[PDB]
């Protein structure tokens, strides 16, 4: 079959550019990051970090841009060499096309559906986390700095965070609905144990108010825990669970957890504009223009993308809409070159 | 079988391009379509094939106006396209491009695809070639492998563009004996080329658009006495 | 009698269209200090024309780049150079040609750090930061962490739009509040407050009832609580990549089109690239630790020499 | 007077194209460069013009080793070249394409280089199309100014790539006619053609390569009765 033909060389021309915009951007970052280097190694601010931190791209930043590319010069390579236009002059319908390319469209999908949630949010963990030589850096590793919790009717002000996952730490403003305090504790051997400690009682210092006079103190010796702890990591963190956190109290944790699950949108819908522009304004100007509108519609992606997810402050738009808004409204103007004319 | 035109238009920002062109063809002749270039010729050819659509006009295969049909539509109903430049599909082999034609064939089996495979790359002298890559094949054997890869598809019109193009009086007369054994197959065949005194020789009748016009219709002897282009 | 009005025309068009793509970058970037750097963005369209000549250092000769390139490929592939060549015009006409636009550009570049550069860059040196300080309508519940120069003084409230709080939670130890309304110009119009600074046990344990307290901590908290080698190096570019491009616009049959720019652009990223990699230790001005970058624009300046000539 | 080719070779990388071949063109006639398609009348041409590199060959104009020479300096010494395709400079006047090519004439005037452009004008008949602007030409037209650019910078040999490609034929004959009064201007003319039947009904004498090699040259008599034709 030609199904084949077509399946093998639009996923040939995706991996191909895929590999090109990840070397790109992969050297681009390292020499960026070698502005910094001046703590780290030779490698160890790059290219040990590197052949980790190429898949986080791979996953989201350039996949639907390179899914645009690849889809879009792989196909125009047969409208290019009359090829295209003899199937569909042989009675291989367009529609047969459609499903010939959306047909390979599955692995990608599961591709970056597996990488997303296996690969990459564990390999930006292990790239932030390979950078505590040089300091400054927030990772799993934080540095001393006071973050400000908030647990509910409770609040927890820290002190000093180390890397052994220990704290001289919790000071737990324990604040019922009438705003009773009743513990003015200082934590400060609170050593990483397991599941049974998610807050674990350390260093007694604490003074109940059951009465204005009477205090019952005790100077002896919260639902955070520390794979909730670490929260600086505002790009893509973890999976749908976890981020699952903010509940029963933040509008971008959430619409984060809606752009990591519509990036498979992101690339069927993007094969499928691919598809509305070789069967549409294009099939007649040739392949310098082919990449120029490819490039053009895919920065057009990006900058709808990052500008329209970070947008959603002034009515506060619900994250579905700010999120299929570089999606569903580029499914829309493919669609119209699609029935136009 | 038939295939005609009637009263064929394109034109654009108003400014016709095509006025009125109704061009027939039978089952068995060699109909040319010759002209000036860029005044009729490649349009006009170009909406009978369907690769552009049409703005007023019929088209007809037997009694059945396709002129909202694309062309895929034309290829499922009959009517076979070759292209001007080179047309195969290079990464697949010739054995695969002519089966990979005969997939979409939903009249045929398993032991058919083969058989007619084999019926037709021995009947075009492809089967010694049979397991090599078109990307890497000479001219000759590359229209071969187009024009069997055009039967695959069991056309009753096909419509051929350029063919006398760029070769050597050794090829064309070889792409004219691949023509004479078109016609010898029942094939009806419509031809666009810009060599008159090369491929005018063969058609049994031919049409010559002229800036929208056929002012010029019949045999190639009625065509040479006229010289309203000349 | 040159083609100079011609390639002019695509310069002004890459100018025009590259500001939209380094302004649709720039925005993108300072979307996430308004989002997540917590800065009001009642500035947005003033920064941008308040910074567009630091992004306009980079436009220009990337712009006149590709305002040669674009129009030498037409040019080419027209057959078209290949018919000045057919006359006896050289290859050192249109090399006169891109040095007047080398000459052009190099004038906006200069003057660019003449007039608006620094003019912009001490306009930007303020953020309008006598209205950072005054405030407005700039609230941004569940925030205002600010570390340095208030503490860690943060106060957020566990509210939905501003009408019923809960938690304002005002820290500075921490006063406590349960009610509370707004108004602006630093006075805050909330109803109760109940003050705390226990550290320790022994210390003092200090409360004050609900009582008719302002609230006034919002305070202006100011931070008082190389150009000699961009000056010569970008003016080096726009005076060499017009040189350096002419051997590179030699469109290919066989090759295409947009594949006869990867070499050019891939020398082109790769020497801005370097330059800022080698811009490491600057040191702002008069600590100048290194000069290997003269390196690279000489190697450059040669291998445009070298491209171009072939004897 | 007088130019010669002598013993020209290249290759492509161990692919041999050209192998010791050697031509000659006198002053005033129209000499044809043809061959099988693709083995020698693209490269030797390219070659007496100069856009391909040679390894080994001898270009004489009156004892002069032009084989070392850029393409420039091949036209700053009296040979004339014109492309296959439209080169005309499309934003420009035609009168402004004619002075841009008469700017390099150090050995006229400052005033005869307008006298020589308004001679050129009256010869080639773009008298009306003196301040058109230079895209908005048609074929015949456009085909004079590139003829008229050419001579403006008075070659004494004019090397034509497929001066017949794409005209119906009677822009055949006109072009025939333009080339005629070219060599009686006194000028040896170089033509490859992928018409063989076009290039032979003009040319004086022509010269036949074949797989890096002529096989025949001379009269279009022998050319007609020698090694295999048909
Ligand atoms: C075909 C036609 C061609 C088309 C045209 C071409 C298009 C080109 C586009 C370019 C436009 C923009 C130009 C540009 O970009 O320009 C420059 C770029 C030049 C080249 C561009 C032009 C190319 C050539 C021309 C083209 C030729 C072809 C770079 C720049 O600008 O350089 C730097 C910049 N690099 C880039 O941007 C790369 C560039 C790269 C550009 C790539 C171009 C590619 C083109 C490809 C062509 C293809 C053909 C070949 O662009 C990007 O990628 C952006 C994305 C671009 C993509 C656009 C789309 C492309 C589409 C193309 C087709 C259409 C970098 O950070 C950007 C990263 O962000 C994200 O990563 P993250 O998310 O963050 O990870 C991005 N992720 C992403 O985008 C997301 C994705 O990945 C990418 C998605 C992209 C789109 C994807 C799809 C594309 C479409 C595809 C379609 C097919 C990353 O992406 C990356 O990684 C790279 C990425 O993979 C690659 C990009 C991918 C592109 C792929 C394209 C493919 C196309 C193919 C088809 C065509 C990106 O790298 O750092 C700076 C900015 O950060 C700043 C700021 O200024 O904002 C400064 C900060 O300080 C930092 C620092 O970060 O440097 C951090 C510090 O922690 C620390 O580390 C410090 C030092 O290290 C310390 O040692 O440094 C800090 O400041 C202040 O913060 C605090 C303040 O608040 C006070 O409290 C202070 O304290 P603290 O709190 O402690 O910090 C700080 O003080 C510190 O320091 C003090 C001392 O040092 C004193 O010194 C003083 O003075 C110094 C000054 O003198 C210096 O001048 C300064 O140091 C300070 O002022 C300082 O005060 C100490 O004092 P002491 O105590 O010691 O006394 C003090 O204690 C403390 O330590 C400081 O004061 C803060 C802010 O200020 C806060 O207020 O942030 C920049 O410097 P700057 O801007 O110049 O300033």
């Amino acid at each position: 079959v030609l199904d084949r033909y077509i399946g093998k060389t639009i996923f040939t021309t995706i991996m191909m550019t895929l590999f090109m915009l990840v070397s790109l951007s992969g050297i681009i970052k390292f020499v960026d990051q070698l502005k910094k280097a001046g703590q780290g190694s030779y490698d160890a601010l790059g290219a040990g970090m590197y052949t980790l931190l190429s898949v986080p791209k791979d996953v989201q930043i350039f996949f639907p841009m390179a899914a645009l590319l690849g889809a879009l010069l792989g196909l125009g390579m047969l409208a290019q060499r009359s090829e295209l236009v003899v199937m569909q002059a042989s009675g291989f319908t367009r529609m047969q096309v459609a499903l010939s390319v959306m047909k390979t469209a599955i692995p990608l999908v599961l591709l970056t559906m597996a990488i997303g949630e296996w690969v990459a949010p564990q390999g930006e963990q292990m790239a932030r986390n390979y950078r505590a030589q040089a300091m400054y850096g927030g990772s799993l590793l934080s540095t001393q700095q006071g973050l400000w919790a908030k647990d509910g009717n409770n609040f927890v002000y820290i002190e000093r965070v180390k890397g052994d996952e220990e704290l001289g730490g919790i000071s737990i403003y324990a604040f019922n609905e009438n705003r009773r305090l009743q513990s003015v504790r200082y934590a400060a051997t609170a050593k990483f144990d397991p599941e049974h400690k998610v807050w674990r009682l350390s260093q007694v210092d604490e003074s109940d108010l059951t009465n204005p006079k009477q205090i019952t103190g005790s100077q002896t010796v919260n639902l955070t825990p520390d794979k909730l702890g670490v929260v600086a990591l505002d790009p893509d963190a973890l999976s749908i669970s976890g981020l699952h956190n903010y509940v029963k109290y933040a509008g971008r944790y959430q619409l984060n957890m809606w752009s990591k699950i519509f990036q498979p949108l992101s690339v069927a819908v993007m094969m499928l504009m691919a598809l509305s522009f070789i069967f549409g304004p294009l099939r007649s100007v040739p392949m310098g223009v082919r990449v120029v509108t490819g490039i053009s519609f895919g920065f057009v992606f990006y900058v709808l993308d990052q500008i329209f997810g970070p947008l959603t402050l002034v009515y506060g738009i619900p994250p579905i809409i700010g999120a299929l808004l570089p999606s569903a409204s580029f499914f829309l103007i493919s669609l119209w070159l699609l029935m136009r004319k | 079988a038939t295939l005609t035109a009637k009263n064929l238009a394109k034109a654009y920002k108003g400014r016709r391009v095509v006025e009125d062109v109704s061009l027939t063809v039978n089952s068995g002749e060699i109909v040319g379509l010759l002209g000036p270039n860029g005044a009729g010729k490649t349009t006009t050819f170009y909406m009978v094939v369907g690769i552009v659509p049409r703005d007023a006009g019929n088209i007809i295969i037997d009694d059945d106006d396709i002129s909202l049909l694309p062309l895929h539509a034309r290829a499922r109903r009959g009517i076979g396209y070759l292209p001007q430049e080179a047309s195969i599909f290079r990464r697949l082999s010739v054995y695969d491009n002519l089966m990979a034609v005969l997939q979409i064939r939903d009249d045929l089996s398993a032991e058919q695809r083969e058989d007619r495979a084999n019926e037709l790359m021995e009947e075009f002298h492809i089967e010694h070639l049979r397991d090599s890559m078109g990307q890497s094949l000479s001219g000759g054997e590359r229209r071969r492998v187009e024009i069997a890869r055009a039967l695959a598809a069991n056309p009753k019109f096909i419509l051929l563009d350029e063919p006398f193009a760029g070769v050597d009086p050794i090829s064309v007369i070889d792409i004219k004996r691949i023509i004479e054994h078109l016609r010898d197959s029942g094939l009806g065949v419509l031809i666009t080329d810009h060599n008159v005194r090369e491929t005018l020789a063969v058609c049994e009748r031919a049409y010559i658009v002229s800036q929208g016009h056929l002012i010029a219709h019949g045999t190639p002897t009625e065509i040479l006495q006229d010289e309203h282009v000349k | 009698r040159y083609l100079v009005r011609e390639t002019l025309k695509s310069q002004l068009a890459i100018l025009f269209i590259l500001l939209l793509i380094f302004f649709c970058q720039k925005l993108v970037r300072i979307l996430g200090a308004a989002v997540d750097g917590d800065i009001p963005a009642n500035l947005v369209l003033s920064l941008l024309g308040l910074g567009v000549p630091e992004m306009a250092q980079l436009i220009l000769p990337l712009s006149l780049f590709l305002g040669l390139l674009m129009t030498l490929g037409k040019l080419y592939t027209e057959s078209e150079i290949t018919v000045m060549h057919a006359c006896g015009l050289s290859k050192a006409v249109l090399v006169k040609a891109a040095m007047i636009l080398a000459v052009f550009t190099a004038i906006v570049a200069a003057v660019n750090v003449m007039w608006a550069g620094p003019w912009s860059s001490r306009h930007q040196d303020e953020v309008l930061a006598e209205a950072k300080a005054n405030p407005g309508m700039a609230a941004l519940a569940q925030g205002q962490f600010q570390q340095a120069t208030n503490g860690s003084s943060v106060l957020f409230i566990e509210s939905v739009d501003g009408s019923d709080f809960k938690d304002v939670f005002l820290a500075q130890s921490v006063v406590v509040a349960d009610s509370g309304h707004l108004t602006q110009l630093q006075v805050v119009t909330l109803n109760q407050g109940t003050r705390f600074e226990g550290t320790a046990l022994l210390r003092d344990f200090r409360i004050t009832d609900f009582q008719d307290y302002q609230a006034i901590i919002g305070h202006q908290a100011v931070a008082l609580d190389a150009e000699l080698n961009w000056r010569i190096t970008l003016v080096f570019t726009v005076f060499m990549m017009a040189l350096m491009v002419v051997p590179l616009s030699v469109v290919n049959p066989r090759q295409g089109r947009v594949l006869s720019m990867l070499p050019a652009m891939l020398l082109y990223l790769l020497f801005f690239l370097i330059q800022t990699s080698l811009k490491s230790n600057g040191g702002k001005g008069k600590l100048d630790p290194t000069l290997w970058m003269w390196t690279v624009n000489l190697i450059y300046l040669a291998l445009a020499i070298v491209l171009n000539l072939w004897d």
